This record gives structure tokens, C-alpha cells and sequence, in this order.
């Protein structure tokens, strides 16, 4: 990518080869983290 | 495991901004990884 | 899915699943649903 | 209809799980759409 904010017209940062072993590992991890945080949010909803 | 919800969008699929909570290692200003997801294979990378 | 009771095992109903490809779009929809429901639950949290 | 964030972890494979996007008829004994996805293939389904 390139960060495209004003006065920022350069390549922002650099990275190594960004990959994981399992195609769905990051997707399923995201889904489970979303489940955890919605559980926390609903628990605090009921408490408050 | 410092993961924050700042989403990414594809270059091959600019229509869909793939809703991905980015995952990097620790204190991104001392090593920052933008996480990847093309819908077909989501990737968490590494940097130096 | 199964159903066992009273000293004998048995076979409950089942899903006649239908294969529809393009998991990318449906995964995007699912994760968007996750993020949106987390956000609404957090809004309820702060309002309460 | 209604999607539900529920991952019944499939013993046959971890990369695919039946997320809930139930489109329930007059009863859950009747057919409804369940979509399980992989990231490389997806599958809907109905119950007989």
C-alpha cells in the first residue's frame, strides 16, 4: 500500500511476506474474536 | 497479540473492503504487521 | 446430527446440504455481521 | 432472514464449520438455510 493522507504521498512502511499456513486461520480467528467481544459487550449490556 | 479493527481492502477486489481486524505483534511502532485477507485466504504476516 | 437416550443410540435428523461456492463473499458477510453486532452491543453498553 | 454467529466446530475439518444463517420455515423441523464455509469453498443446506 501507500498511505495517501495529505503531505503523505510515499510508500508507508514495508513488510515481509505476509502469509499464514491455513487460508481460513485468520478468518476463523477473526470470527471467534468477534464472538468473544460480542459476548463481553452483551454481558456488560445486561449488567449495566 | 496486538490486534485492532482497522480494516483492509483488496487491490484485486476493490469493491469489497474485507473487514479484517489487523493483527501485529507488539507496539506496532516497533514492528507493525498489516493483516491480509482476500476472502479466499486470510494472512497474518511478520515484519522486522 | 445424533440423538441417543435410554440405553440405545439412534440417528436424529440431518441436513441435505447444497453446495454453493464463493466462500469469500459469504465469509465477508458473516464477519461484517459480527462487527456490526459487536458495535451495536457496545452502543447499548455505553448508553446503559 | 436472520444470521446467527454460531460455530459448531466440525470434527471432520476445522477450516469449515456450520455458521448459522437460518431461514426457518413454520418450524425448525421444516427446511432452513445453513451455510458452512471454508474460505476455499462454501455450502448452504436445508433439513429434510
Amino acid at each position: 500500500f501507500e498511505k495517501n493522507l495529505k503531505d503523505v504521498s510515499f510508500r508507508l512502511g514495508s513488510f515481509n511476506l505476509e502469509k499464514v499456513e491455513n487460508p481460513a486461520e485468520v478468518i476463523r480467528e477473526l470470527i471467534c474474536y468477534c464472538l468473544d467481544t460480542i459476548a463481553e459487550n452483551q454481558a456488560k449490556n445486561e449488567h449495566l | 497479540m496486538e490486534r485492532k479493527i482497522s480494516r483492509i481492502h483488496l487491490v484485486s477486489e476493490p469493491s469489497i473492503t474485507h473487514f479484517l481486524q489487523v493483527s501485529w505483534e507488539k507496539t506496532l511502532e516497533s514492528g507493525f504487521v498489516i493483516t491480509l485477507t482476500d476472502g479466499h485466504s486470510a494472512w497474518t504476516g511478520t515484519v522486522s
